[PDB]
C-alpha cells in the first residue's frame, strides 16, 4: 500500500 | 587516450499549469546524438538521424508497442507526479541572509529550495538598483540553491543598508540590516 | 528545448562500453532523486523524504541489459564511430559563508563531461583528503554531457587551502581548482 516510483521503460532494437 | 562507446536512454517529463499538461518525450543517444525519440505529442517513434531509422521503422510497426508506449504518460508521468505533489513539491527550505563586505556589500542568499528568490537591496528606506549585480543562481546538488547579490557603496555616517529576501517558504520577507 | 513548470527524468538510463559500467537514476527539476546500486540491486534515495516510497532495483538491472545490446547494435551499424572527449568546466566554492572554525562544505562543480569518465579528488595544502568526501552520479544535461558535484566537509581555517583535483581524457594534463578562504 506502499507508493511505488514508476519507469519508462527502453526497448530492444531487433 | 582510451576509446569508449556510450548509450543513453532518456524518458523524461514535462509538467506545466500543474497536471493539465503533461508531455513525455523518451529519447535514445549514442554517443551525445539523439536517434531515435517518441515524443507523446506525435504519438509515435521518429528517427532523428539516420542511425535511428531501422529501430523506428521496427517499434513503430508493432501495435502493441506503440499501445503502451501511449500509454506512458499516464502510467509513468502522472503517477510518480502524484507522489511528487507529496513530497517534492512540498520541500520548503528557508534561505538563511546574510551582510559582508567584498567598495563593496555582498547580501549572501544560501541554502534554499525551491528557485524562486526575490533579492532587493535598500539604502535608508530607498531601494537601490542600479547598483547592484546578482551572481547566478547557483546549484549546490544536496537539493538547496545560493545565490549571492552585490551592492556597489560608499558608507556615509548613519547609512542603514537593507537586503530583503522573498521565498515561497517565509510567510513574511527576510529583512538583515547593516551598518557603516 | 521544451518549456515547461517542471521537468523529470523517470528514466536516466546509461551504458558505456569502458569498463564496461552502467548508472541508473532519477531526476526532478535538475537534481537526484535516486540511482540504483548495480552492483548490489539496490535503490539508493538521495532525498530523504522520498524513502517513504518504493522502487524494484532489478529492473534497473534490465533496463541497462537492454541498452548493452542496443548499444553493440549501434556500434556495429555506425562503424565503430566512438565518444568525442570534451573539456570539462571546473569551479569550486563553498556551501555557506566562511567562518573560521565553523563547519563548512565544499562543493566541486564539473560541468560538460563526456565521456562519463573522470577521477574527482581533493587536495589540502599539497597532500590529499580522504574522509569527509562525497559525490553525486553523473546527472544529465539537455546537451548529453555530464555533469558531477564533489563535496568535502570541513573547518575553515586560516593558512589552510584547498586544491580540487579532477582528471579526465579530454585533459590534457589534470587540472587543479584552487580554494582560499579570505
Amino acid at each position: 500500500p506502499v507508493s511505488k516510483m514508476r519507469m519508462a521503460t527502453p526497448l530492444l532494437m531487433q | 587516450s582510451p576509446e569508449d562507446f556510450v548509450y543513453q536512454f532518456k524518458g523524461m517529463c514535462y509538467f506545466t499549469n500543474g497536471t493539465e499538461r503533461v508531455r513525455l518525450v523518451s529519447r535514445s543517444i549514442y554517443n551525445r546524438e539523439e536517434i531515435v525519440r517518441f515524443d507523446s505529442d506525435v504519438g509515435e517513434f521518429r528517427a532523428v538521424t539516420l542511425l535511428g531509422l531501422p529501430a523506428a521503422e521496427y517499434w513503430n510497426s508493432q501495435k502493441d508497442i506503440l499501445e503502451r508506449k501511449r500509454a506512458a504518460v499516464d502510467r509513468v508521468c502522472r503517477h510518480n507526479y502524484q507522489l511528487e505533489l507529496r513530497t517534492t513539491l512540498q520541500r520548503r527550505v528557508e534561505p538563511t541572509v546574510t551582510i559582508s563586505p567584498s567598495n563593496l556589500l555582498v547580501c549572501s542568499v544560501t541554502d534554499f529550495y525551491p528557485a524562486q528568490i526575490k533579492v532587493r537591496w535598500f539604502r535608508n528606506d530607498q531601494e537601490e538598483t542600479a547598483g547592484v549585480v546578482s551572481t547566478p543562481l547557483i546549484r549546490n546538488g544536496d537539493w538547496t540553491f545560493q545565490i549571492l547579490v552585490m551592492l556597489e557603496m560608499t558608507p556615509q555616517r548613519g547609512d542603514v543598508y537593507t537586503c530583503h529576501v522573498e521565498h515561497p517558504s517565509l510567510q513574511s520577507p527576510i529583512t538583515v540590516e547593516w551598518r557603516a | 528545448d521544451i518549456v515547461a513548470d517542471h521537468v523529470a527524468s523517470y528514466g536516466v538510463n546509461l551504458y558505456q562500453s569502458y569498463g564496461p559500467s552502467g548508472q541508473y537514476t532519477h531526476e526532478f527539476d535538475g537534481d537526484e532523486q535516486f540511482y540504483v546500486d548495480l552492483g548490489r540491486k539496490e535503490t539508493v534515495w538521495c532525498l530523504p523524504v522520498l524513502r517513504q516510497f518504493r522502487f524494484d532495483p532489478q529492473f534497473a538491472l534490465t533496463n541497462i541489459a537492454v541498452l548493452k545490446h542496443n548499444l553493440n547494435s549501434l556500434i556495429k551499424r555506425s562503424n565503430s564511430t566512438a565518444a568525442t572527449n570534451e573539456v570539462p568546466e571546473v569551479t569550486v566554492f563553498s556551501k555557506s559563508p566562511v567562518t573560521l572554525g565553523q563547519p563548512n562544505i565544499l562543493i566541486c562543480l564539473v560541468d560538460n563531461i563526456f565521456p562519463p569518465v573522470v577521477n574527482i579528488t581533493w587536495l589540502s595544502n599539497g597532500h590529499s583528503v580522504t574522509e569527509g568526501v562525497s559525490e553525486t552520479s553523473f546527472l544529465s544535461k539537455s546537451d548529453h554531457s555530464f555533469f558531477k558535484i564533489s563535496y568535502l566537509t570541513l573547518l575553515p581555517s586560516a593558512e589552510e587551502s584547498y586544491d580540487c583535483k579532477v582528471e579526465h581524457w579530454g585533459l590534457d594534463k589534470p587540472l587543479l581548482k584552487h580554494w582560499e578562504p579570505e
